[PDB]
């Protein structure tokens, strides 16, 4: 189906030299039966859990198609280039784990778009720019760490970002503002 | 002297011509009298004229070699699998004597010489692999002797040509893959009265399938799939008296599969599937001895024909998506070598039939989302050639035979929604390839066997909703490929080992709903993939370890036990405040816990 | 070298 297709194309743009998508075969009806991919009682993928599976290449906007998606685990790979835009189209999504990856580029603005995130963590990567003020209008968040990143700006300390502690923003190249050292300009 | 010729000279201006990286044309020396003997040339007579150039798989680059064709007397020249690129030539009809033109896997662009109809001796064009764009030139209608005519996977992006089907003398109509204006089929193409092969796939065909087609009494394949054709499958269609395979997978057609198709006594494959396809399967075409049959995700209804099971070639039926009511023929699989059958999403009621695998060669058994009801056939328990079973959403019930278990090249094992009985056999050992277990909402009883832990590379154990005792097997823990254990809903008992740190792909532990007691083990926190902890409605005791907080869990339930002492200041907190409910000796900083 | 899918029937399955 759609959400198949969407995951081949997630696999052809991936390296995987232990061969972890073996069983994504697109000749499938749906990839519930897919190793890695859990699905709901109506056959739509709610989790990808592709975690410390020696992952390289890069991620697909093709990803936003998943509607039903609450669990993205794609952490300790060696993922490079940008986080998609397109991940924001993920309505359900409940955890984004992107952490200890080679992700380079700014955290897309579009991730504001995701009501009912409850755990961020792109901590561990090369991501660059300033964090959206998008992610305070996130009610849900109560997980955040974008440490061990090269980000800079103002760090907001509004709506979910209120109750944040510097752990989450540590070890950032310019980042200011009174949960940081530095104030801002 | 007139029988002289400078066919050395003229192929040294066709390798100077062309890129030649590899030195695929070292042999090509201008101080050699004749090129008899080069590579890829071939001089049929004797009398030193070159009849033949085949260069094939050469990594030559650069333009087609318009010089070649000063060779009198070429009658065949291949430049396959090459990086020939820019426009073919209208000089190429310079080449009068070419009997057989392959040009195919190259990067030749632009639109197709109108002058490749002006070539007599042409019998073979192939111009498949190509970047040739727009429309097809209305002096291919008038083609002498062609009887192959290939453009497969180009960018001919015009309206399917009536006049094609003006080559008296054509065999084989090769269009597929080519992003044609959304075009009918000319009801002229039943005029080509030799045709044999008619490839049409992905060319954007819309309208009705002609009844014309049925004059093809020389097909031997009729392949119209991938493509958007409305209206019913011809009755005319009995009139392909030596059709071999027919393909109309992919398409709007509607209407009912004519009993007609019987009339076609060479019919071996039929693929009528993903269409909208109304009324019953006629018995007249279960009769003809099919060796594949897919209907699938048709609308189509009724009884599946008995008549299938008399073939004694019938390797795949896929059937699945429809509302087909009844049984299955009671001796499908004794006459015939099946290898994949699916009928997932029927309404299919009964037995299984007894000897499915009788010629040892089923793979796949799919048979979810029916009504299929008894025991599995002990026949299946020596069915070895298994790799997928998907027996999920059937109405089954007794032991599974203790062999199915067992067999070695079955990769996913799938019985959920069943009422199925007895106990998983110590044969499990013997499931090499065993992958995925899936064995939830049975009344499956009894201890979890030791060989379970003999399964290496065993990746999914979900054995939720059963009535499954005892102690988990100490080997259960050596499965380091385990990714996803869920036994919730069970009667399991005793307590977790220091083994479980051995599970380091497990992603998701679910132990809910069972007996479980003693301590949660130090080394649940070792667990470096591990998001997902259910251990709730069990009867776990002492103090969560501090290790647990080490790991980055979207979800933990620990509710109904009785866990003592004190929350970790980590897991304090108003997101974790449904996940510690129903422990009395526990206590934290959550409103509502104490 | 452009793989091209043959005349055969489709592959799809549960
Ligand atoms: C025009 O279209 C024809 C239909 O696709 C196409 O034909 C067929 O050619 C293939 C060649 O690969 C044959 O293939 C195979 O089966 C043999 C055993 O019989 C195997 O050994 C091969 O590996 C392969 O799997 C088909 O059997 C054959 N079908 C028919 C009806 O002839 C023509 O080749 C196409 N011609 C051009 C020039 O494109
Ligand atoms: C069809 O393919 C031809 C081979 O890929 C291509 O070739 C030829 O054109 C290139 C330039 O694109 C020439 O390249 C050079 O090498 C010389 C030294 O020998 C350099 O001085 C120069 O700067 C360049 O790097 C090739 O020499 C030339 N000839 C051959 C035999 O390869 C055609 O351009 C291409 N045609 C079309 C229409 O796409
Ligand atoms: C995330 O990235 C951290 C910064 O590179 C990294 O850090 C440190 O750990 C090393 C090795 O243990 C220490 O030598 C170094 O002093 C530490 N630096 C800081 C700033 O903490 C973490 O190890 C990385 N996290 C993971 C889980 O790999
Ligand atoms: C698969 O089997 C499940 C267990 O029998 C079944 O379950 C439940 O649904 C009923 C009625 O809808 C509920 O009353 C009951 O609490 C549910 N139990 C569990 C354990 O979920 C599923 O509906 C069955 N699914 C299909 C597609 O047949
Ligand atoms: C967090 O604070 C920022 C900055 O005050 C708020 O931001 C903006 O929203 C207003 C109202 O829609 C816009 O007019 C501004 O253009 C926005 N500015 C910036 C810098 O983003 C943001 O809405 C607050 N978040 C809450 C209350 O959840
Ligand atoms: C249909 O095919 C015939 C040949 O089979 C075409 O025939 C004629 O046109 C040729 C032009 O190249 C002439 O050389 C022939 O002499 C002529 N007549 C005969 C009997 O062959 C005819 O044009 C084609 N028609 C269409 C519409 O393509
Ligand atoms: C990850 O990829 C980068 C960039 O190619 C490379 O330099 C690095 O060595 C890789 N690391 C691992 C652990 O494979
Ligand atoms: C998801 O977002 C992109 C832009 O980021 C948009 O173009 C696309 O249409 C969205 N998805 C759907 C299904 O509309
Ligand atoms: C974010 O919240 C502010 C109010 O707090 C609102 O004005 C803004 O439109 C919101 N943006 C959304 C929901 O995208
Ligand atoms: C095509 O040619 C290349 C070299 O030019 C060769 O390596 C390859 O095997 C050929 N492929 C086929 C299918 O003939
Ligand atoms: C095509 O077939 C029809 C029906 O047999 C015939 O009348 C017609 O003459 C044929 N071709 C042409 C070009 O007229
Ligand atoms: C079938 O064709 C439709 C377009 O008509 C296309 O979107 C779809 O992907 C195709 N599917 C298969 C399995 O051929
Ligand atoms: C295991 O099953 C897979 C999928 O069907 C198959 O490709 C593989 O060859 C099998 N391996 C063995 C050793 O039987
Ligand atoms: C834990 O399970 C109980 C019911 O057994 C439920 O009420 C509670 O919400 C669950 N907590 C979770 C899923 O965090
Ligand atoms: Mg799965
Ligand atoms: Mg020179
Ligand atoms: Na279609």
């Amino acid at each position: 189906n759609l959400e198949g297709d969407a995951l081949h194309t997630l696999r052809v743009t991936l390296v995987d030299p232990n061969n972890v998508l073996q069983s994504w075969d697109p000749t499938l009806v749906n990839p519930c039966t897919w190793f890695h991919v859990t699905c709901n009682n109506e056959n739509s993928v709610i989790r990808v859990d592709l975690g410390n599976a020696e992952l390289s290449g890069h991620l697909v906007p093709e990803l936003g198609v998943l509607k039903n998606l609450q669990y993205l685990e794609l952490y300790s790979n060696n993922i490079t280039g940008p986080i998609p835009s397109n991940l924001g189209n993920l309505t359900n999504l409940v955890s984004l784990d992107l952490y200890l990856n080679s992700f380079s580029g700014p955290i897309p603005e579009s991730l504001g778009k995701l009501s009912k995130l409850r755990f961020l963590r792109l901590n561990n990567n090369s991501l660059t720019g300033s964090i959206p003020m998008s992610l305070t209008n996130i009610t849900t968040l109560q997980v955040l760490d974008l440490s061990n990143n090269r980000l800079s700006g103002s760090v907001p300390d509004n709506g979910s970002f209120s109750l944040f502690t510097p752990i989450s923003f540590a070890n950032n190249l310019d980042l200011c503002g009174p949960v940081t050292s530095h104030p801002c300009p | 002297s007139s029988m002289d010729n400078q066919d050395g000279f003229i192929l040294q201006q066709v390798k100077l011509s062309l890129d030649d990286p590899d030195s695929y044309l070292s042999s090509w020396n201008s101080n050699d009298a004749s090129p008899c003997r080069w590579s890829g040339v071939s001089c049929a007579g004797d009398f030193s004229s070159v009849t033949s150039v085949d260069l094939s798989s050469a990594n030559l680059a650069g333009p087609f070699p318009s010089v070649i064709c000063r060779l009198s007397n070429l009658a065949h020249l291949s430049l396959y699998n090459n990086s020939i690129n820019s426009t073919l030539p209208l000089n190429i009809a310079a080449c009068k004597s070419l009997q057989t033109l392959d040009l195919s896997q190259n990067l030749l662009t632009g639109e197709l010489p109108q002058t490749l109809a002006d070539i007599p001796t042409l019998v073979h064009l192939d111009l498949t692999g190509n970047n040739f764009s727009g429309d097809i030139p209305a002096s291919f209608g008038k083609f002498e002797n062609l009887e192959v005519l290939s453009l497969v996977y180009n960018l001919l992006d015009g309206t399917i040509p009536p006049f094609l089907g003006n080559i008296s003398t054509l065999k084989m109509l090769n269009l597929s893959y080519n992003p044609f204006s959304p075009s009918r089929i000319p009801p002229e193409f039943g005029n080509l009265t030799n045709l044999e092969v008619m490839w049409l796939t992905e060319c954007h065909l819309v309208g009705q399938i002609p009844d014309s087609l049925g004059q093809l009494s020389k097909l031997v394949d009729l392949d119209l799939a991938l493509n958007d054709l409305v209206g019913h499958i011809p009755p005319s269609l009995g009139g392909l008296t030596n059709v071999v395979q027919i393909e109309l997978y992919n398409n709007s057609l509607t209407g009912e599969i004519p009993p007609e198709l019987g009339n076609l006594k060479s019919l071996r494959l039929l693929d009528a599937s993903m269409n909208q396809l109304t009324g019953k399967i006629p018995d007249e075409l279960c009769r003809v001895p099919l060796e594949s049959l897919n209907l699938y995700e048709n609308n189509l209804e009724g009884e599946l024909p008995a008549s299938i099971a008399l073939s004694p070639n019938l390797y795949e039926i896929r059937i699945f998506g429809n509302r087909l009511t009844g049984g299955l023929p009671k001796d499908l699989g004794l006459n015939s070598p099946l290898r994949w059958l699916d009928v997932s999403e029927n309404e299919f009621s009964g037995d299984l039939p007894a000897d499915l695998c009788a010629k040892g060669e089923l793979e796949e058994l799919l048979i979810i989302h029916n009504s299929f009801s008894g025991v599995i056939p002990e026949s299946l328990a020596d069915c070895r050639s298994l790799t997928r079973i998907r027996l999920a959403y059937n109405r089954f019930s007794g032991s599974v035979p203790t062999g199915f278990w067992g067999l070695p090249h079955v990769n996913l094992l799938e019985l959920v929604n069943n009422s199925f009985s007895g106990e998983i056999s110590k044969s499990i050992g013997g499931a090499s390839n065993l992958s995925l277990l899936i064995l939830s909402n049975n009344e499956f009883t009894g201890s979890l066997p030791e060989e379970i832990g003999s399964l290496d590379n065993l990746n999914q154990l979900s054995a939720s909703g059963n009535k499954f005792s005892g102690s988990l097997p100490d080997s259960l823990m050596s499965l380091g490929e385990l990714g996803t254990l869920d036994l919730h809903g069970n009667q399991f008992s005793g307590e977790l080992t220091s083994g479980i740190k051995s599970w380091k792909k497990l992603n998701e532990l679910n132990l809910a709903d069972n007996e479980f007691t003693g301590k949660i083990p130090d080394e649940i926190g070792s667990l470096s993939v591990l998001n997902y902890l259910d251990l709730s409605g069990n009867m776990f005791s002492g103090k969560i370890p501090v290790s647990l907080q080490s790991l980055k869990l979207n979800q933990l339930n620990l509710s109904y036990n009785r866990l003592s002492g004190d929350l970790p200041p980590s897991l304090a907190k108003d997101m974790y405040k449904n996940s510690f409910i129903g422990n009395p000796g526990l206590c934290g900083d959550i409103k509502g816990l104490c | 070298y452009v793989p091209i899918p043959p005349s055969a029937p489709s592959k799809r399955h549960n």
